[PDB]
């Protein structure tokens, strides 16, 4: 049986979705045809407008309590949620704000999975200078008094293995709970499976670091600490997993910017200034 | 009769399209960008160097375009002169995503309006009278063969687009959102090994473009010839120039240029202004603002406003952007595949892009331009893989100036893109973005002129109000990115 998924986008850049399209364990064709039943996703679905929204609401009721609500992007609460209009319901008028959609759907979901640092912690849309009242899913849940299992799979964007891995583990648990456990989460609600490791501790440049050998420039040898690397205060398994099918990763190429952390970007800024 | 479509799916971001139909044709249209984040506000007070990371989050589909525009704006402000290897390396990082983006768009965003997918979500539900290849081709075997040919390509393209991201990651670190482009050049010097790896991946992608993508485009157009005659619009196009071919930025793979009211002219950035008359923003002065003095004061309550997309105008004229604009402006020679198939399938003798003449300006003309541009970009990438020099310096170290201005010009896969940066006290004082879809999906300006997409919708056939397929088809031919249009 395939895991039903309703994927909604608020204040997102579609980067989390594109990162998922790059998956290799398994590849995207297998994910869509064998693993999940992607019922609603604005970027790739065949239907549009009223037909798309009606199908989503149809699935939310028929699969009430049995679909994963995936959230990409932050939730803006200022100006009555008007900074993010996700749709227009057929029943004469009725523009639906992201606030309304999440308030409606989240209680009917099996669990809400906030993919990306935006939905999980607020991220860039919620950074200093915004005037949209941008909120993370967890902060919105608290404000709304929503009592629902919420798994945070951060990263800007999250590596596809983290997203797919978290969802497969969660679905196996739904199918046979006494035999398949839910991913163990840290205090920020993210899977220890992928976010338990410290980048710096697992970094290949660690010996250079310990011997005070720092690259004075992006193109000079040595640890990237002086270039602004935030690996010391960042927890993700990037140093072992790497990116884009093991082709390269942020630290080898430049510096880690701490994209998976709740305080990204403000707490990791300036990006090119050493921690 | 009025029809509203929100969300208009298989487009990037939040888009609402509303049309009025009369006598089986669209008689009026309004385009709305429904989601705002305010990057121009968020960037204020920050270390200018952070912008190349932050602006990438405007869009996960075209982050390299924004990164490129940003690092060039910073190079300009910081007074950095990029190295030859730095310039080539940034073209290789960015070029791999041009390929990814166009392939992603045609198959995964546009193709479902013509190709019947399997009977499982998200391929269904779909309009009951969708006018797909299976509905158009009356001979059963030919209909199945063409639909299957298209669908198998859709599926293979899922893998092809992923390989282009491995290519971006080669010198970019990862994708979406690269780490490899910063003010001063590129952070990683290409090794002979890595160049060979990019090339091997590249060969696979190029082969697909030539043997599969181009053939399907031309074949599709031969079935939908009526679509080469609607979705016209203004016929004004603009391009800023992309992929500098020399260190002084005197030459580009596709030149800056403007084509308005039937005349070709050189591009002058002083004539670019943004209007907010029907946009949710307040300007301190009427008459439009040049980007160097642009303002970002959101106002969802502004009477008469209906979108978060501002309205850019060149000499007060609406101009469309994207592959069609670049190809029309540059008028390159068509691929061998296109030249042959235009003769074999349409009886058209063409050597250059403009030989499509009259309607390169249509729903299908936009898809053709994008496919041809993909092949053109691939020809160039193969050339750059030969020019790149393993071991040669890609990075120049520069310092944040106390006060300066900088402007970065380029072309995102969806169209013309510029980033204007203004520094004060070594921090971002103002940052203005005039981005791609902004030019295509804009609302009416203060003088009342419709944006390129709203204008192109006028005249589109809607013989079936319950199944208004051509409205979405016209919109998707522009490959709109609302995340970019609004930022
Ligand atoms: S987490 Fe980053 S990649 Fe994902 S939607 Fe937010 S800005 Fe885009
Ligand atoms: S490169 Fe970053 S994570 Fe690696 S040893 Fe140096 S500071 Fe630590
Ligand atoms: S190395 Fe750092 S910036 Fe790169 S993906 Fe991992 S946590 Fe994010
Ligand atoms: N391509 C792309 Fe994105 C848009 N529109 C930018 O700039
Ligand atoms: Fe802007
Ligand atoms: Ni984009
Ligand atoms: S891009």
């Amino acid at each position: 049986k395939k895991a039903p998924v309703i994927w909604v986008q608020g204040q997102g850049c579609t980067g989390c979705s594109v990162s998922l399209l790059n998956a290799v364990h398994p590849r995207i064709k297998e994910i869509l045809l064998d693993v999940i039943s992607l019922e609603f996703h604005p970027t790739v679905m065949a239907s549009e407008g009223e037909m798309a929204l009606a199908h989503m609401y149809e699935i939310a009721e028929k699969f009430n309590g049995n679909f994963f609500l995936l959230v990409e992007g932050a939730i803006p609460t200022a100006k009555e949620g008007r900074y993010c209009i996700v749709g227009e319901a057929k029943a004469h008028h009725h523009e639906v704000t992201m606030m309304e959609l999440i308030r409606d759907l989240a209680p009917k979901s099996l669990a809400t999975v906030a993919v990306g640092t935006c939905s999980a912690y607020g991220g860039i849309p919620a950074a200093e200078g915004n005037v949209t009242g941008s909120k993370s899913v967890r902060d919105f849940f608290a404000d709304e008094k929503i009592e629902k299992l919420l798994v945070n799979v951060p990263g800007c964007p999250p590596h596809p293995d983290w997203m797919v891995g978290t969802l497969v583990a969660a679905w196996s648990h739904v199918l046979n709970p006494t035999e398949h456990p839910l991913p163990e989460l840290d205090d920020d609600g993210r899977p220890l499976l992928f976010f338990g490791d410290n980048i710096h501790e697992n970094c290949p440049y660690l010996d250079k670091y310990d011997n005070s050998e720092f690259a004075e420039t992006f193109t000079k040898p040595g640890c990237k600490a002086e270039l602004g690397c935030k690996g010391p205060s960042t927890y993700a398994d990037c140093a072992k997993r790497r990116w884009n099918n093991g082709i390269n990763w942020c630290v080898e190429n430049a510096v880690c910017i701490g994209c998976v952390e709740p305080d990204f970007p403000d707490g990791k800024s300036p990006f090119y200034v050493a921690e | 009769v009025k029809i509203s479509i929100d969300p208009l799916t298989r487009v990037e971001g939040h888009l609402k399209i509303e049309v009025e139909v009369k006598d089986g044709k669209v008689v009026d249209a309004k385009c709305s960008g429904g989601m705002f984040r305010g990057f121009e506000q968020i960037l204020r007070g920050r270390d200018p160097r952070d912008s190349s990371q932050i602006v990438q989050r405007i869009c996960g589909v075209c982050p390299t375009a924004h990164c490129t525009a940003s690092v060039m704006a910073q190079d300009d402000a910081f007074g950095v002169k990029v190295t030859t290897n730095g310039r080539i390396t940034r073209n290789l990082i960015f070029g791999a995503n041009y390929l990814q983006s166009h392939i992603l768009h045609f198959y995964h965003l546009a193709a479902l309006d013509y190709v019947k997918g399997p009977d499982v979500s998200p391929f269904v539900p779909r309009y009951a009278n969708a006018d797909l290849l299976t509905d158009r081709i009356k001979d059963g075997a030919k209909a199945d063969a063409t639909n299957t040919y298209g669908l198998n390509q859709y599926l293979k393209a899922l893998e092809i687009r992923r390989i282009c991201h491995e290519m971006v990651a080669m010198f970019g670190g990862r994708m979406p959102h690269v780490q490899g482009m910063v003010v001063g050049g590129a952070t990683e010097i290409p090794t002979a090994d890595k160049v060979a790896e990019y090339a091997a991946r590249f060969k696979e992608v190029q082969k697909f473009v030539i043997e599969e993508y181009l053939p399907l485009i031309y074949t599709l157009g031969s079935v939908y010839t009526d679509l080469f005659e609607t979705g016209i619009g203004w016929k004004n196009v603009i391009a800023f120039g992309v992929f500098p071919e020399d260190d002084d930025y005197k030459t580009f793979l596709l030149k800056p240029g403007v084509y308005i009211d039937g005349k070709d002219e050189e591009f002058d950035s002083k004539l670019v202004k943004e209007y907010v008359g029907h946009s949710f923003f307040d300007h301190s002065a009427p008459g439009g603002l040049h980007y160097s003095v642009g303002e970002t004061n959101p106002n969802p309550d502004k009477p008469g406003a209906y979108s978060f997309v501002k309205a850019p105008r060149y000499k007060d004229k609406p101009c469309e952007v994207g592959p069609l604009a670049r190809m029309w402006v540059q008028n390159p020679e068509l691929s061998p595949v296109g030249q042959k198939l235009l003769k074999e399938l349409y009886g058209i003798e063409a050597k250059k892009f403009r030989d499509l003449g009259d309607k390169a300006f249509s729903i299908m003309g936009r898809h053709v331009l994008r496919a041809e541009e993909t092949w053109l970009t691939a020809v160039a990438v193969e050339k750059w893989l030969k020019q790149v020099q393993p071991g040669a310096e890609t990075y120049v170290k520069s310092e944040i100036p106390d006060a300066a201005e900088g402007t970065g010009f380029t072309e995102a896969p969806r169209g013309a893109l510029l980033h204007y940066l203004k520094i004060k006290d070594k921090k971002i004082e103002n940052y203005q973005i005039v981005s791609a879809t902004l030019w295509n999906a804009n609302p009416r300006d203060d003088m009342g002129q419709r944006g390129p997409i709203e204008e192109a919708l006028i005249g589109v056939p809607v013989p079936d109000i319950k199944n208004p397929v051509n409205v979405g088809r016209l919109v998707r031919s522009y490959d709109p990115x609302l995340g970019c249009a609004v930022h």
